[PDB]
């Protein structure tokens, strides 16, 4: 698992490999169903549902 | 003029400062540092190495008893052992038997490996700040080593950069440092003349060449037997050769943000942590008055793609009018977005694109072009891949960032039943006007 600050990985002897995540896919819309909330599970999860 | 700013403490990002300056034509730089390296202090405790046990061939009284000679030796170990039997070529090497006695002694000193091969328990402590950075200058990339005192500033092409005081007062050290040829470990050491039985540090040196050794080993010798001419001791364990087994993981692989660890002399490279503040002084030899700048008017901003991802997010593109042909730059009025490029050649009536990036998806800013303001607005969409090998600090946005007519949405919310409880409270005060006269 990949943390939002990122990871790094280093295999064997070789070189390091960095890791960062993007806002990640998908979810809802900005729709017509309101539904902006499992955005919300793309950006930043787990906390801010304490917010609704 | 001068200016003080704070970036961002991170390497391969750049960052858009500008200089706007009363009645000139404005100028923008960019920061892209390549290298901070955090430099602790040195301070050397002791040097360690593997030991030496030597012992001589063992004295034989036989027809005798032998007896010791008391000597300040490093671990002097002596024993005289009596009803020994040695056997030879011609079978025991003395006359009669049961009064053949052995004197033997033991004692330790260091090896030849301790010349070019030896660990190094260190006392370091708080740090200096040395960096390495690139700015783009009227288009000139430009090199800079400078320390981050406050002093070791640095004159280039009319320019003067002072970079530090570092306000990160964290380091990736402790007060305790072992460093071994290649890596150092944040470790805890046993103090000079107290080695434990059984861990490097057994013995112990001040300087490479001190003759003086402290040693704590316990070379205790044992019985020989009869024909077994030799020297039989309790074994001292070392110190190194099951060390460099149970080394655990240095610290190039446990830093915290991802600190590198370099060597001769040992240093942090790369420490990304908080921020430093950076002060230009510039003259006035390298402006230009706004009579000589070609200003722009009549801007129209649009928006056609944008992505809100970690990358070159969007490209908009804004219509300009020039009035001559020139040079000038751009910049946003909002820390949320950023922008790419710095300065834009124009000629005339033209319009021109720019690439940006950010993360509020509702993208709502305004754009400094040329000393001109033009405000632009648009929706952007989530990228459609999850992981990649390169941050851009425009996503690092708090919890007032902007949501899209969501914000319209959580305003048709908050409607409110203040109305109808003021009611009820306009409802029992009309009973209580009844006789409410005199409270
Ligand atoms: C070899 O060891 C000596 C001993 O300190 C050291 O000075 C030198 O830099 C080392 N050279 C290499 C190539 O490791
Ligand atoms: C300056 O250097 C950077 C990285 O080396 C490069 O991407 C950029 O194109 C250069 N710009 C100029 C004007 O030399």
């Amino acid at each position: 698992t990949v943390p939002t600050e990122g990871l790094e990985v280093t295999w064997g002897n070789n070189e390091p490999y960095k890791y960062w995540p993007q806002m990640s896919t998908n979810g809802t819309a900005h729709g017509h169903p309101h539904e902006i909330i499992l955005y919300y599970y793309e950006l930043y999860p787990t906390m801010t549902v304490v917010i609704v | 003029y001068e200016h003080v700013t704070v970036i961002p403490n991170t390497v391969g990002v750049p960052y858009k400062t500008l200089v706007n300056r009363p009645g000139y034509s404005p100028m923008v730089l960019e920061m892209e540092l390549q290298s901070v390296t955090l430099e602790p202090t040195l301070s050397l405790d002791y040097i360690t190495c593997e030991y030496k046990t030597v012992i001589p061939s063992p004295y034989v009284k036989c027809c005798g008893t032998a007896e010791c000679k008391d000597k300040s030796l490093p671990d002097y170990s002596c024993k005289v052992f009596t009803g020994v039997y040695p056997f030879m070529w011609g079978g025991a090497y003395c006359f009669c038997d049961a009064e053949n006695t052995q004197l033997s002694e033991a004692h330790v000193e260091k090896s030849e490996s301790c010349k070019t091969e030896f660990a190094s328990a260190y006392r370091a402590h708080t740090a200096s700040a040395s960096a390495k950075l690139r700015v783009l200058y009227q288009g000139n990339n430009i090199t800079v080593a400078a320390y981050a005192n406050g002093d070791h500033a640095v004159t280039v092409k009319d320019a003067k950069f002072v970079v530090g005081p570092m306000s990160s007062a964290w380091t990736p050290f402790d007060n305790k440092i072992v460093v071994y040829k290649g890596d150092v470990y944040n470790m805890d050491y046993p103090p000079f003349g107290a080695g434990r039985p059984g861990q490097f540090g057994d013995i112990q040196s001040r300087t490479p060449e001190s003759k003086d050794v402290y040693a704590n080993t316990q070379l205790v010798l044992q019985r020989p037997a009869a024909g077994t001419v030799h020297v039989p001791y309790s074994q001292a364990p070392s110190g190194f050769k099951y060390w460099l087994k149970e080394r655990g993981a240095s610290l190039q692989h446990t830093a915290p943000f991802g600190c590198q660890i370099a060597t001769n002399p040992v240093r942090a490279v790369n420490c990304a942590v908080g921020n430093i503040p950076i002060s230009i002084d510039i003259p006035d030899a390298a402006f230009t008055r706004v009579v000589d700048a070609p200003s722009v008017t009549d801007m129209s901003c649009e928006v056609p793609a944008c992505t809100h991802s970690s990358d070159f997010g969007g490209v908009a593109i804004i219509k300009y009018t020039a009035s001559k042909k020139g040079k000038c730059a751009v910049h946003s009025m909002t820390n949320a977005v950023t922008i790419r490029e710095a300065d834009v050649e124009v000629e005339g009536n033209s319009q021109l694109q720019i690439s940006f990036s950010t993360a509020l998806a509702s993208a709502e800013f305004r754009v400094q072009v040329c000393s001109t303001q033009v405000h632009c607005a648009a929706a952007c969409h989530p990228p459609k891949d999850h992981i990649v090998n390169y941050p851009a600090s425009h996503t690092t946005l708090g919890v007032q960032d902007i949501s899209t007519t969501a914000m319209s949405w959580v305003q048709k919310i908050t409607g409110g039943v203040g109305l109808i409880v003021a009611v009820a409270a306009l409802i029992l005060i009309v009973v209580l006007c009844v006789s409410f006269s005199r409270h």
